[PDB]
């Protein structure tokens, strides 16, 4: 009968977003003098 | 919705009650509404065992 | 349109505030607890887990109260001290807000929830209840 | 998961003149159902030359 | 308006007897004394 | 290998016998009752079924109690000739079995339970919670 | 981790079968004399 | 061991005030 | 860690009676 019977009868249909909410900042990366090391104390 | 089908199901009880139905009736049914069976009308020649 | 969800994850009471209820967890497989308090807390609460067994003279009415151990989870440190499992409803907690723990491995028929000793002040104001998820009749 | 015809149910019965009793009679159930599966995990150790 | 719907916790067991004809006794033998 | 079931379906208790309790349904679209009894009962008990609306006070606290009215479907007969929705365990119910159900149609934010006059003596001897269902927010 | 994160993200195997365990009775509607009719009171 | 996950249930409003420069003044 | 390890030594004469139906008695 009507809605009075279970909640494993009504399947779901699962869409396909995902909300992400979070939030990053910049980056001051590229302005920094970049150089590479090998040893680990220059 | 509700993937298991209902409509199908009682169209399913609704034979299945009908059928059994009409069987212990025209057996044991009384007289109004229910056709008389041959149990009840009792006009059979019946033997009865002795102890 | 709400689905009657009483059947198909019904939910009993485990802690009213002034006394523990068995609740049996044989028909089903899966179950958890869903805290929630009344007022605002005094200090950090704690609760002991208790599973119990079918007695020996009734085989639908709960035994006696066995404390069911606890299992690490592969990155594990705390390691209660007596290897017996407990929860430990962090002070701070506001109400119109609940939190929900469950044990692993069962084990038993009935489990059941107590305030641990030294700590049932101010366990009258939270409120325990089970869910158990799927029928296995 | 499973499912499991609990019952049937009645529908109601040879009425010859209209007393309006039973109408609808009561359907039966279809009783969701699930189960689980569990496992051995067991383990053994010899050293090396008890074992060579 | 709410349907309500019930289960038992634990079903219980249900017992019977299985009583079978008893062996025969006949209803007067020929040979016999009042 | 038991999850924890407690968020997605948690609980609360809604009738703990001795007092009622507003719980909160609008975070959630779905939920029903599990009703049961700690002792036999010796009549068919009543309850009544009540949602609240936000304080204007507060957004966050329940206001008055307003009773939910009643919706039949079809097969509805009986109508309870008031048009208030309400629940009854029969009696003959043995104190370890359980009973759900719920109302079609919810409308406010709280739902309450609450024993209907006359049958007040023996919910004393009952137990209701409620579990939702999907969380919307 | 698992076993302590919702009970939605495991989905269980389906599997298809229906007990039902249900006995009708025993047809005995075939031994009687059979005669198609028309409108009642014959 | 037992991990819980706690979630508030009524959010709280967010109501901030919008200052903005103010009136342009001479440091005279 | 010691592993003890256990035998008997005298095994105990045993007899098991072999009983079988009795004869068939009418229940009445």
């Amino acid at each position: 009968e009507a809605s009075t019977i279970g909640p494993a009868f009504f399947t779901p249909q699962v869409l396909a977003l995902e909300v992400d909410c979070n939030i990053e900042c910049a980056s001051l990366l590229d302005l920094y003098g970049q150089i590479e090391v090998s040893r680990s104390t220059f | 919705e509700a993937n298991y089908d209902f409509l199908s199901f009682m169209i399913g009880a609704a034979q299945r009650s009908h059928r059994i139905n009409r069987n212990q009736a025209l057996m044991i049914g009384k007289g109004v509404n229910e056709p008389k069976g041959w149990l009840t009308e009792n006009c059979f020649p019946v033997f009865q065992t002795l102890p | 349109m709400n689905f009657n969800v009483g059947v198909d994850f019904p939910s009993f009471i485990a802690w009213d505030g002034e006394e523990s209820f068995p609740v049996k967890v044989d028909g089903f497989n899966q179950f958890g607890f869903t805290f929630k308090t009344i007022a605002a807390l005094t200090a950090a609460t704690t609760f002991n887990i208790f599973y119990h067994e079918p007695s020996d003279a009734d085989p639908c009415v709960p035994g006696p109260a066995i404390r069911v151990p606890e299992v690490p989870f592969c990155d594990t440190v705390l390691l209660s001290e007596d290897g017996l499992a407990a929860v430990t409803l962090p002070e701070t907690v506001t109400p119109d807000s609940f939190c929900a723990g469950t044990v692993p491995c069962m084990n038993g028929q009935w489990i059941s929830i107590a305030p641990a000793t030294g700590s049932e002040t101010n366990a009258a104001n939270v409120q325990i209840t089970v869910t158990m998820k799927g029928a296995t009749r | 998961t499973y499912m499991k015809i609990a019952d049937y149910g009645q529908l109601g019965e040879y009425t010859c003149d209209a007393k309006c009793d039973a109408e609808f009679g009561e359907p039966g159930n279809i009783r969701h159902l699930e189960g689980k599966t569990y496992d051995y995990r067991g383990v053994f150790c010899f050293n090396r030359k008890n074992l060579q | 308006m709410v349907k309500l719907n019930c289960r038992p916790l634990c079903q219980a067991p249900t017992a019977s007897r299985l009583v079978s004809p008893p062996c025969f006794i006949c209803r007067g033998v020929a040979p016999s004394a009042p």
